[PDB]
RNA sequence: AGGGGGGAGUACGUUCGCAAGAGUGAAACUUAAAGAAAUUGACGGAAUGGCACCACAAGACGUGGAGCGUGCGGUUUAAUUUGACUCAACACGGGGAACUUUACCAGAUCCGGACAGGGUGAGGAUUGACAGAUUGAGUGUUCUUUCUCGAUCCCCUGAAUGGUGGUGCAUGGCCGCUUUUGGUCGGUGGAGUGAUUUGUUUGGUUGAUUCCGUCAACGGACGAGAUCCAAGCUGCCCAGUAGGAUUCA
RNA sequence: UGUCAGUGAGAACAAGAAAAACGACUCUUGUCGGACCUACUUGAUCAAAAGAGUGGGAAAACCCCGGAAUCACGUAGACCCACUUGGGACCGAGUAUUGCAAUUAUUGGUCGCGCAACGAGGAAUGUCUCGUAGGCGCAGCUCAUCAAACUGUGCCGAUUACGUCC
């Protein structure tokens, strides 16, 4: 009663990316870290994963 | 190669001065302007 | 003398006969036809008249047993995909196929399962994704990580489409062959109860139901012939990519 | 094998038919050349296979639009009645070419093996009477690439019969 691959993942955000940064006395800061020379804006961040990090999007190579 | 008013690829391809109409055979598809006289 | 066909001229009895046999003569059981005549087809080691180097004569060249290529059969193997088998199978399926083509085999994938009518919008079963893993396939299918998300993709039914799957004995179209010969059919009239026949017939001629003649047939339609395509000779057209003639050089 | 006859050379001489165009670049007020062939020259101060540049064509233009096989040849060529110097099929090594991918795919190539078969081949059986049979070559076809196949054109070109129905 195998199917192998394919199945339901349920995966990637809830309610989080939720908004941008947080204002209204300073502006405090993201919840993830940041992608220099994305070509879709800041709005996205990079993995972190073996001291790499890696854009899912832009797709870079950028570390910590 | 490859046919393009079937999409077979067997029952053979004619490529003769660029045509056509042997995977859907001329005999039923005439009107190409032949004839048979000899 | 006979009352469907077999059983049977058998059995039993009885009379005749030297014997072989003769006369008389059932039943049990079984079967749905047996039989008569005529017609139209097919076949004949039947007849007659004709026609074909797919028939033969005369005789030129091969194949048939070698070494090769190709197809088929057999056996083999994971699979050795399959159609076709006297001729109208077998260098055939325009089929000289290596991955593609591909039926078939070894494995993975897609939605094409569209169509949401019964459900999940945001954050979904999702679209796309580096690394890690998955596995032949760092492939992003998948699973983890994290990122990119239209909400179409996704959930359940019904519904569906796609197919080189079978059936050519469901079928259309097309092709092969019967048949490379001269054959085919109706109206009106004649004949027969009818099935049928005459027309389409003795003779000669021709590849030819091609002709002339004749006749209970008369007048017709197809195939044949002819019209077409190519070749050989030629007129007219006729010249700058067609090619020669004379002089100058 | 002696009626191309087997290895060498030179001469004269053939016909249909195939081919080209990619939304790929560049070009403008609405757009041109590269996947076809063949020519010519380097490819020999040193092979073949094979490299590259220039040049023309949509074909009666493509260089004479058309050529080398059958054939001719005594140039006083070589072999010479042998399974060979007649034939190839197996087999090993090398290299280049084609392609999305080669696993003799490549194959027009080198050079081994040939002294491996086979000497016109039992019975049986095929099809043609004229420019035919037979012999020979070329192109098209299929298409990464290969034709002992198929289709078409051309060349050399007879013997017998022109009767019968067995």
């Amino acid at each position: 009663p195998i199917h192998r691959h394919k199945l339901e993942k349920m995966r990637a955000l809830k309610y989080f990316k939720v908004t941008e940064n947080d204002d209204g006395s300073f502006k405090v800061e993201r919840t993830r870290d940041e992608c220099p020379n994305p070509v879709c804006g800041a709005g996205v961040f990079m993995a972190q994963h073996k001291d790499r990090k890696y854009c899912g999007k832009c797709h870079l190579t950028y570390a910590a | 190669r490859h046919c393009v008013i079937c999409s077979n690829q067997k029952a053979v391809i004619r490529k003769y001065e660029l045509n056509v109409c042997r995977q859907c055979f001329r005999e039923n598809a005439a009107n190409i302007g032949f004839s048979k006289l000899r």
